[PDB]
């Protein structure tokens, strides 16, 4: 199979911090790591470097912080094998970094298998977290293992894929990125407990109990007029229809209202029965 | 007073050195934390570890170099501007004679209080796995600030891809108790005043509440008198639905 | 000491400015920024919602688009195409012989301007505007500066050649 | 990054600057230490980023669009002797023009301010266009003509930036003698 | 704490326990006089010649005999009025610390004026003027009830005491785990 | 939920086509065809309207609130006025032709009806401004609490066209 990149915890909160300074602006870093074709990608640890005068090019990287930096990497555990160089652009529809040109090809000399990151929302964040790369391929690469097969390649149904300014050769060749994650046991264990809403944990009864129950006084009248238009708009709903006929482009009329009867009333209810079980609980 | 920010990008990399360097028990991993003291929100932005070691037989005995302090520290200024000295944290569950003498070091590069943090990779009991405390003289007396973390909009948003209540809060309330009992009865076995004077502060402050008793119970049926309105508006809808499950069975017999 | 502290200033960013044009809700508010077209906007932390009204100039940020810092209402700048000058150089000795107007002037001036709250008392108004012709040259340019100098407030002249001109909303935004 | 973005700074709160960018965009930024409070004015050449929005490094001022088409003739050459019987006019020019100027510190001692101004009448080839040079030579003043013709404009508010920007110009030089010809044309409002 | 400073001798010691003792006389604020015995102060010294007020005083607050310690004292401090009424404060203090949660079981406060009027030794006028300055002083808070003889006193002073809230902390943690094998376990079994 | 949040950009939506279709103009100075909610269908969806859009999704958000207020050619408005109704006196002749155009049809609506009559829709004022006036115009929200916009003839002052005249229809 190729090669799939797998982002560890804190492979993908470096990348968006590295790249915090400015909406135009632009950095890199190296991602490290050793992994084995057909299967195992893994980044262990990554790190930036300084923004110079050049942006992006192959004098953008200072030989000098780097070994003077790779000195630390040892001593530390932090020692692996480069397996790339990750950037951070504004990006475009193709060629996301326009001074980004002979870099990957004089890093294929270095390694074939080395690939380059580059974070893509930079302020146009969603919540899918789309990520871009770039890898060369031009001559060779090709007499080996399947690369389209692995993930939802074999594609261009009329022109549509990814930012639909790509097609065929995207920046070249359609590397065809793929993007996963994988975690410890430890790692794992961690997000789910701590990550919720906000933090309150570990006691719930008074945190947010005075909070809550000071506006309930409010949150009283409010829900009063919730109810108010409730029953307003079904009484309309069957006062103008005696066909039961659709000449209303009404093709459903009824959940939509009865959802809102619903599932505000569904609301509201909850909110005042669920929390007033935790509102006392006083005893002694 | 101060509150600790941590955010998840910290706390994430503390992790991730203890398992690289292969640390047992014996060892601990220590790091400097960066960010800004200067306001009463103290944030941390950033982490690294160091090439420390630890020796069990001796607690005054501890490897750290100085150089890579300030090296890292000044190389790192070109990401972001914000990133100071606020303090160090390190690894282990307790706290041992060992940490006390390490305290007096980053203090004479720092201008404010430092931040000490304690990162567990086992989190054993209750919640907080990383917990803050500040270092200050009048003996040395630490101070345990309130442990928040925030993060921005795409690091918060970030967690909830990769993931992709009222009986847990009973069980932690019974188990303070029971952990506050023990530690009552083995300081009165240690003496034979002045820490239990602070645990009965809290302790002491339908016993004081009788008064607000009577005035609970009015209010607890006033809420019931907007439940018992929102039961009904549910209960409508059932019919509502019923009537309407009948009209699609109409239309099967005919057709 | 002062090169190392100033390239830490030189990676700072940049931020927004716009104007706001209703309030749409208490998080979430409707303005038009300066750079562009109007966005949806709202808050971050520590921002105080009560200062801001229409039309107040609010600092926009560039990412997360939300309201950070607070500033003034301005547009052009008023201590530049507007001139402004603190105190006077001519105090009220250099105006004599105008004595019999500087009793009425001070006191329909210096008086309620230093204290207001006698005023509010009797519930009289001090007057607004206070209109003083004659020859041009005479007398005015130091009449102008002999009332900022017993006082000491800004002095805001307003030459009447920039007033008019031709441009969208001159004398308006002067005003 | 030596080409900085073209803008005006409207706004030197003490730590803070505004800047109006000639894209007809405005952006905020704080104030760094490589620049000065009066360094920031409009009408000037201000350093501006590209990408980050912020004052890095000045720009040298060339340019302020200082409406050409006004001579700008700085120490000409000329002198009193070049025509003759006009001592009689040459006495009254030096003593009230080159006189408070060729000697600074003789009237700043005094207390005695100098007069920024002398009427001239008379018909033309008398030599008052060409005695205005004589004074801005001996005194090494900058000789600025302000043409008739230019005074009378088609746009409607020319008159303030005009003359606004001819003593902005001999703020920048300080020996700067601003001519004005056929004052009857713009100075009879009845 | 001080182990390594002030080096001090068994001469120093009584002059500096003279000033310590004399400020806790009139003192109504932090405990009472058993504080300078927690320090290794009344073992350092002697126990007669007017050091043993102490041990007469810390008996003086529960049993309330005047007479034992106004008998082996002078008629220095035995002129002021104000020493014999600071002393009747802290003997209630003891009593109404009581009130929530020390030693009483069921954990009500409540307090009448007979109850207090024996334990304080005087009567139901004195014992109602003797609350009220005891809250003027900022020791305590809270209101008194004479129509149905009620005393509300919220809790401020605190104490050094302990051993008796063990027992009573127990019940909150027997009576609220009942909940959890019952009402607990109800909804989890759901 | 997670969605519209504090990111979202203004438009101006034109004509409805169909169910999560929609073609709408947005404030950048282009247009767009985004995709309506399935909230809005028919009685709740507006015709033409301003209403709120997501930026690089480009899709439907919410309908904005009526604002016709703009940067260029402002509309004031007052809020609260402290200006107490019958301050001069000697304007009982003024007082009662204001409360038959204003008070009287704000009040009572239904005494046109019976009568057969429509009211005017508006009066001309001649005299001098300020004195006895103008004042007494800021009297008349006090009564009636109305809503007062503050208009001035020298307003509305630009080099450019369409912009004036538009803001006529929009007040």
């Amino acid at each position: 199979t190729k090669e799939t990149v797998y982002i560890s915890s804190i492979a993908l909160l470096k990348m968006l911090k590295h790249g915090r300074a400015g909406v135009p602006m632009e950095v890199m870093g190296l991602m490290l790591g050793e992994f084995v074709d057909d299967y195992t990608v893994n980044v262990v640890d990554v790190f930036a470097m300084p923004q110079s005068g050049t942006g992006v090019s192959v004098e953008a990287v200072d030989d000098v912080f780097q070994a003077k930096m790779m000195d630390m990497l040892k001593q530390t555990g932090r020692d692996q094998m480069v397996v790339g160089w990750y950037h951070s652009h504004p990006g475009f529809g193709c060629w996301l970094s326009s001074v980004d040109v002979n870099t990957q090809k004089s890093f294929e000399q270095l390694n074939s298998r080395a690939v380059a990151v580059v974070v893509d929302p930079i302020q146009s964040v969603k919540g899918k977290v789309v990520i871009d790369a770039f890898r060369l391929i031009d001559t060779g690469a090709l007499i080996n293992n399947l690369e389209p097969r692995q993930t939802t390649s074999n594609t261009g149904l009329l022109n549509k894929a990814n930012i639909q300014a790509l097609i065929h050769g995207l920046n070249r060749h359609y590397y065809s990125l793929n993007i996963d994650y994988h975690k410890t046991a430890k790692e794992t264990k961690m997000l789910m407990n701590l990550h919720k809403e906000q933090w309150q944990s570990g006691l719930k009864m008074y945190d947010y109990e005075e909070k809550e129950e000071s506006n309930l006084a409010a949150t009283k009248s409010m829900v009063k007029i919730a109810e108010q238009y409730s029953k307003r708009i079904e009484e309309e709903k069957e006062l103008t229809e005696e066909e039961l006929k659709t000449r209303y482009v009404g093709r459903q009329d009824p959940k939509k209202h009865l959802s809102e009867t619903a599932d505000e009333t569904l609301e509201n209810n909850i909110v005042s029965v669920l929390t007033a079980g935790v509102n006392s609980v006083a005893i002694k | 007073h101060e509150k600790v920010t941590i955010a998840p990008l910290v706390l994430l990399s503390a992790l991730d050195h203890y398992e690289r360097t292969q640390t047992k028990e014996n060892k601990r991993c220590v790091g400097v934390i960066l960010g800004d003291a200067n306001s009463s929100t103290i944030r941390v932005t950033n982490s690294f570890a160091l090439p420390f070691e630890e020796d069990e037989k001796n607690s005054d005995v501890w490897f750290l170099d100085h150089n890579y302090i300030e090296n890292m520290n000044e190389m790192c200024k070109k990401i972001n501007a914000k990133e100071k000295l606020i303090g160090w944290y390190h690894s282990g569950p307790k706290l041992r004679a060992s940490d006390l003498k390490i305290n007096e070091l980053f203090k004479k590069y720092t201008q404010n209080n430092p931040l000490l943090l304690i990162v567990d990779v086992k989190q054993q009991g209750v919640g907080l796995p990383t917990d803050a405390y500040v270092a200050i003289e009048q003996e040395k007396t630490f101070l345990h600030l309130p442990c928040t973390i925030e993060a921005e909009e795409a690091e918060e948003i970030g967690v909830e891809h990769l993931l992709r209540i009222r009986l847990t809060n009973q069980l932690k309330s019974l188990k303070g108790l029971q952990s506050k009992l023990k530690d009552v009865v083995e300081y009165l076995d240690k003496v034979i005043h002045t820490i239990l004077g602070k645990l009965q502060d809290v302790f002491n402050l339908n016993n004081l509440q009788k008064a607000l008793t009577v005035k609970t119970n009015d209010e607890l049926m006033v809420i019931y008198i907007s439940n018992l309105v929102r039961s009904i508006i549910a209960f409508d809808d059932l019919i509502e639905n019923k009537i309407q499950n009948k009209k699609i069975q109409e239309q099967r017999v005919k057709d | 000491d002062k090169t190392e502290n100033d390239i830490k200033a030189l990676q700072s960013i940049g931020q927004l400015i716009g104007e706001v044009m209703k309030e749409l809700s208490e998080e979430k508010y409707i303005v038009k920024a300066s750079s562009g077209p109007r966005y949806i906007v709202g808050v971050r932390n520590s921002v105080d919602r009560s200062k801001l009204k229409k039309g107040v100039r609010v600092t926009l940020d560039i990412t997360t688009l939300t309201i950070m810092r607070i500033l003034p209402r301005e547009t052009d700048p008023l201590v530049y195409n507007m001139t402004s000058f603190e105190q006077g150089e001519i105090t009220f000795d250099g105006i004599g012989g105008l004595t019999e107007q500087i009793r009425e002037l001070r006191e329909v001036i210096e008086l309620p301007l230093k204290n207001p709250e006698i005023f509010q008392r009797v519930g009289i108004k001090p007057p607004k505007g206070v209109l003083l012709y004659g020859p041009p040259g005479t007398g005015k340019t130091l009449l102008a500066k002999a009332v900022a100098a017993t006082i000491g407030a800004n002095f805001i002249f307003s030459p009447a050649s920039g007033i008019v001109d031709k441009y969208i909303g001159e004398s308006a935004r002067i005003i | 990054q030596l080409p900085y973005l073209v803008a005006n700074v409207v706004e030197v709160v003490g730590k803070a600057a505004v800047v109006k960018t000639s894209s007809r965009q405005t952006v905020f930024l704080p104030m760094v230490g490589l620049v000065d409070p009066d360094k920031l004015k409009p009408n000037d050449l201000v350093g501006v980023n590209k990408d980050s929005y912020l004052i890095l490094d000045t720009l040298p001022s060339e340019f302020d669009s200082r409406v050409k088409a006004m001579e700008v003739d700085e120490k000409p050459t000329e002198t009193y002797s070049d025509v003759g019987g006009l001592d009689k006019q040459i006495e009254e020019l030096v003593e009230a023009i080159v006189l408070p100027m060729k000697r600074a510190d003789k009237f700043k001692d005094m207390g005695i301010r100098a007069p920024k101004g002398a009427l001239m009448y008379g018909p033309p080839g008398t030599g008052k266009t060409l005695l205005a040079r004589a004074c801005a030579a001996q005194t090494n003043a900058t000789f600025l003509k302000l043409a008739a013709p230019q005074l009378v404009q088609m746009y409607i508010g020319e008159g303030a930036k005009l003359v606004r920007d001819a003593f902005a110009l001999a703020k920048e030089k300080a020996p700067t003698i601003i001519f004005i010809d056929e004052l009857d044309a713009i100075g009879t409002k009845r | 704490t001080l182990e390594p400073s002030t080096s001090i001798t068994l001469a120093e010691r009584q002059q500096l326990a003279y000033d310590l003792s004399i400020s806790a006389l009139l003192g109504d604020k932090i405990y009472n006089f058993g504080e300078l015995l927690h320090h290794p102060i009344m073992e350092t010294i002697v126990n007669d010649s007017n050091y043993d007020w102490l041990f007469q005083l810390l008996n003086a607050l529960t049993v309330g005999d005047f007479d034992k310690f106004d008998s082996l004292i002078k008629v220095q401090i035995s002129k002021i009025p104000i020493l014999a009424q600071h002393e009747s404060f802290l003997r209630q203090k003891i009593c109404l610390m009581t009130l929530i949660e020390t030693v009483f079981v069921k954990n009500i406060r409540m307090l009448s004026f007979e109850d207090i009027s024996k334990a304080t030794h005087l009567p139901k006028d004195n014992v109602e003027h003797l609350v009220m300055r005891a809250i003027s002083l900022g020791l305590l808070k809270g209101s008194i009830d004479q129509v149905n003889e009620l005393v509300t006193i919220s809790w401020v002073q605190p104490r050094i005491i302990s051993g008796d809230q063990i027992t009573k902390m127990k019940d909150r943690l027997v009576e609220w785990n009942d909940q959890v094998e019952k009402l607990g376990k109800k909804m989890e079994a759901r | 939920k997670r969605i519209q949040s504090v990111p979202l950009v203004i438009g101006q939506f034109l004509e409805p086509i169909d169910q999560n279709t929609g073609i709408v103009s947005s404030t950048t100075g282009m247009s767009y065809v985004v995709r309506i909610l399935s909230t809005l269908d028919r009685e709740l969806l507006k015709p033409s309207m301003s209403v709120a859009l997501h930026r690089h999704s480009n899709a439907l958000v919410d309908i904005l609130p009526p604002d016709s207020d703009s940067s260029i050619s402002v509309m004031g408005e007052n809020e609260k006025p402290d200006v107490t109704y019958a301050d001069v006196g000697g304007l009982d002749m003024q007082k009662q032709e204001i409360r038959e155009a204003v008070e009287l049809p704000l009040v009572q609506a239904d005494l046109y009806e019976q009568i057969g009559i429509d009211p005017p829709r508006g009066v001309l004022l001649y005299g001098p401004p300020g004195t006895g006036k103008t004042m007494l115009v800021k009297a008349v929200a006090n009564s009636t609490k109305a809503a007062f916009i503050r208009v001035n003839g020298s307003e509305f002052v630009h080099k450019y066209l369409g912009e004036g005249p538009r803001m006529v229809r929009d007040v």
